[PDB]
């Protein structure tokens, strides 16, 4: 099954719909790995229409610490020889109206290295993100 | 403290200082002049001077690169200009005409300055020479965040783009109330001149942006595509993308039947690198598209037909965005892709009670005065003038190239075959149109005369163009000596 | 960091400094090459190195003779600028003048021909140029040691700045001829107050910014930065005609 899920998240498809996030879902669903299931699954687990899956907060978390490692890294581009940055400090928020302002740092100490923190003079963890 | 602007903020709209803050790099601003009064003397107005007196001007650097702009105050005065406003804005643009610098400016003025007399009329005189004259020299952006009313408008128009912002700004000569007064009409100002009715209808705006902070994030990387000067080369940035991606899916893209439509972004897209398009004027003539975008980290131009809109029908307003286009990419040495798929020109009345004689001939100037490599490629179809006005192989283009399902011929089969057979025996359509189609619609014909230099598969064009513009990269060619051009008006 | 410079200027305006405290922080350490060191003391020139790259330095001295004008100060800032020019290298100078030098002898040698060589010379320049006016700057004094009106780049003053058209005391007398006598008190303090300060001169659009004392080097080093590639040229000569 992991490999199923990772398996789904790298097939790059772009030009029309399909329906992989219904088979993200029902993968990943504890009901589909307990074991058993039966042909009544899908109706009785999609009452009204299909509502897919939210995302819990340290999933959310690491979608915002690697969309500000992604950030710099097209950033650095732009600039030309050495006249370039190493360290911002992002204030990251989903949404319309910014629901949950998330601060973030950044330090891009290699290529595909980053200091991932919550601000300055803040605890890092170098993380890793290749793209 | 945060003194000052909250009366602004209210009205929910942002500070010159605060625009200017956002669109250069974080601590590399470096305010010119900022103690300066209006010694005017007049109506009453001797008192209320104003340290800045509504101008705030700088230099500024974006992505290491320099630059120079002003902004105008809206708080101050109405923003309106003065004897003394337009000096600022005359040293800078000076300053920058000596340096290879372009000149960036946001526009929020409310009008002349009425206390100051004929000054006014002075500092406009000045400015529109000065752009008159530095227009081909240095690149020049103009961005209008707020309303822009009376003569003041002429010196954007001068400027090679000018961008609107959505909400809150407009422009326009006169305003409603003369009209009112004369015509007897009540117009609203953004029924007027709102950014969706020079977006669409004047194509005098090359762009529309929904927010202040969008506009400044976007303008920094149109910057990030222009030369610095007239003098300096293109610039070039590093790129991980390759000229050896493959690109297989162009072999399925022109449909089989010659009826059918498709959208030439398809064609678009895999030549240029990955996400590097940046379309100019989107919403006004869509059967042509014209923008900047990026071949092996080099920063090129594109010019092609839509066959989605209108069956990709040149036209008047076309015409002047493709000219426009055209003389902009040439004055500053960058080079020119086209794609051409054309069935000719728009039939009717109101085009030659409009003019299409003067406008349609401004394309095929602009075509044939640039000196700038060139490409061209003819995916389906090229008749009558239109395939000469598009780039032609005679109008000194460098290398041209067709696909192997393309037509190039004089007209459609029906006429042809018309004026072929004046009163041949009747019946003749079926006998004579497809063999007319079959002989000579198809590319033989015009590479066995050696118009195009060969005919490719649509699966190589990214190397071929490559190649062809690695190759290019040091042509030297020049005019006859003139003063200057007389292009069509 | 250069902060010793906010302490340099005294806050008395009859009291002396030595210039070369306003020279050496601006400048690399230990790259200065004086020209004429014994020779017209009241005038500075010499060659320097600003972020890695050679200058040329022309500064008043308030020290020797109250930092005046003269005869031998102009023909030796004239040649000097000459030379500068003539080979593309930038020039910085420092402005402290309270006019030029007044005597029999001067009219006697020519101080006409003598002092418009220095104007000649700063006008006809094309190089970047940058200057900076410490304490203050009287009459024609002002406008031949780098004005912005010729052609300048950058011009820079000091908090504590002087522009104005002469002393008071004159100003206060041309201005008012049979005045009430004790007129000196009341009127002469007003004028100083009122027009012997960089605000005016910042209002007409003179000088570019009035900034701290500690920001030159910054300044200096931005403005040579961007100034690198400058390319002015003056209307076809066979040459000039310069006052011999
Ligand atoms: O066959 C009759 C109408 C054909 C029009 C073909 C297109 S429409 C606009 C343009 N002008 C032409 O003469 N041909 C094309
Ligand atoms: O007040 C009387 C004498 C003031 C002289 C002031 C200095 S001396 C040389 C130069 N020439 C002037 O007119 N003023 C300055």
């Amino acid at each position: 099954i992991g490999r199923m899920e990772k398996a789904l998240d790298e097939y790059v498809i772009r030009g029309l719909r399909h329906n992989i996030c219904l088979l993200r879902d029902v993968v990943t669903e504890p009901r589909y790995r307990s074991g058993s299931i039966t042909t009544n699954y899908l109706q009785e687990q999609y009452p009204n229409g299909f509502k897919k899956a939210e995302l819990t907060a340290e999933e959310m978390q690491l979608m915002y610490e690697v969309a500000a490692c992604v950030h710099l890294k097209r950033e650095r581009l732009h600039y030309t020889q050495g006249t370039a940055p190493s360290e911002r400090q992002l204030y990251l928020s989903v949404g319309a109206g910014q629901e949950g302002e998330t601060p973030v740092y950044v330090r891009y100490l290699d290529d595909s290295h980053f200091e991932i923190g919550a601000s300055k003079h803040g605890p890092f963890r170098k993380m890793e993100v290749v793209w | 403290p945060t003194a000052a602007e909250d009366l602004r903020h209210k009205k929910k709209r942002l500070t010159a200082m605060e625009r200017v803050q956002l669109f250069c790099d974080p601590g590399t601003f470096r305010e010119r002049d900022a103690l300066v009064e209006h010694e005017c003397h007049n109506f009453g107005m001797e008192k209320r001077k104003v340290p800045g007196d509504g101008f705030i001007t700088g230099t500024g650097k974006v992505f290491g690169r320099p630059v120079f702009l002003f902004s105008h105050d809206f708080t101050v005065f109405g923003g309106s200009l003065s004897r003394t406003n337009a000096a600022k804005v005359v040293r800078i643009m000076e300053e920058a005409a000596k340096i290879g610098v372009p000149v960036i400016g946001f526009n929020d003025s409310g009008g002349a300055r009425i206390h100051e007399g004929v000054d006014s009329l002075a500092g406009y005189a000045d400015i529109f020479l000065r752009n008159t004259l530095f227009s081909g020299v240095i690149p020049q952006i103009s961005v209008i965040m707020g309303p822009c009313a009376g003569g003041a408008v002429y010196s954007p128009a001068i400027t090679d783009f000018t961008f609107m912002v959505e909400t809150s700004s407009y422009m326009f000569v006169t305003g409603p109330e003369v009209v009112s007064a004369v015509g007897g009409k009540l117009v609203t100002k953004d029924e007027l001149g709102g950014p969706h009715v020079h977006a669409t209808k004047s194509g005098v705006s090359a762009g529309t942006f929904p927010n202040d902070i969008v506009a400044m994030a976007q303008l920094r990387r149109l910057y990030s595509y222009l030369p610095l000067s007239n003098r300096d080369p293109v610039p070039v940035l590093p790129t991980a993308d390759e000229r050896y991606r493959d690109v297989s899916s162009l072999n399925t893209v022109v449909p089989t039947e010659v009826k059918e439509a498709y959208d030439m972004r398809d064609v678009i897209y895999p030549v240029i690198d990955h996400d590097s398009f940046f379309e100019i004027q989107p919403q006004f003539a869509k059967n042509i598209i014209c923008g900047f975008a990026r071949v092996e980290g080099r920063s090129v131009c594109i010019i092609a037909n839509q066959p989605k809109v209108q069956a990709g029908v040149l036209d008047i307003d076309s015409s002047v965005k493709g000219a426009r286009m055209v003389r902009f990419a040439d004055a500053f040495n960058i080079p020119i892709i086209t794609f051409v798929d054309v069935p000719g020109f728009l039939p009717g009345v109101q085009q030659e009670y409009g003019g299409i004689i003067r406008h349609g001939a401004k394309l095929l100037y602009a075509y044939a005065e640039a000196t700038v490599p060139k490409v061209t490629i003819i995916t389906r179809k090229a008749y009558g003038g239109a395939y000469d006005v598009m780039s032609s192989k005679h109008l000194r283009g460098d290398s041209n190239y067709a696909w192997p399902h393309a037509e190039i011929a004089v007209m459609g089969a029906a006429g042809a075959c018309k004026l072929l057979y004046s009163k041949e025996t009747a019946e003749q359509q079926a006998q004579r149109i497809a063999d007319y189609e079959k002989t000579f619609c198809t590319p033989l014909s015009a590479a066995r005369k050696g118009f195009v230099d060969a005919v490719i598969d649509p699966s190589e064009t990214r190397m071929r163009v490559c190649e062809d513009l690695e190759r290019l990269a040091r042509k030297q060619l020049q005019n006859p000596w003139k003063k200057h051009g007389n292009i069509p008006l």
